[PDB]
C-alpha cells in the first residue's frame, strides 16, 4: 500500500459553487460513456464522487 | 552492492525511458536489445534488467 492520505469527499450543488475538473492520466473512467483526454468538465447539481 | 531499486512508473504521470533490453519476444516484434534506446510508460510493471 502507498501514495495515500484522507480526503473529505466535498460537496457542492447549484449557484452555490462549481467543480472544474480534468484528466490527469484518465480518459474514459464515468458512467454515460467514454472521455476522449486529459479534457476538463464542469459540475453542478447535487452529490460529489471518486 | 544494491540495496533500494525499482521498476515502477507512478501512474501515467512521472514516467521514464530506458537503454533497450529486450529479452522476451512476441510472434509480432523481435527487436534489437542493447543497439536500440527505449521509452516507458505504465503499462509497464515488469522488473529490471543488466544492461
Amino acid at each position: 500500500e502507498v501514495l495515500e492520505k484522507d480526503i473529505t469527499p466535498l460537496q457542492v450543488v447549484l449557484p452555490n459553487t462549481a467543480l472544474h475538473l480534468k484528466a490527469l492520466l484518465d480518459f474514459e473512467d464515468k458512467n454515460g460513456d467514454k472521455v476522449m483526454a486529459g479534457d476538463e468538465w464542469l459540475f453542478e447539481g447535487p452529490g460529489t464522487y471518486i | 552492492t544494491v540495496p533500494p531499486r525499482h521498476y515502477c512508473i507512478v501512474a501515467n504521470p512521472v514516467s521514464r525511458d530506458t537503454q533497450s533490453s529486450v529479452l522476451f519476444d512476441i510472434t509480432g516484434q523481435v527487436r534489437l536489445r542493447h543497439a536500440d534506446q527505449e521509452i516507458r510508460l505504465a503499462q509497464d510493471p515488469f522488473p529490471l534488467y543488466p544492461g
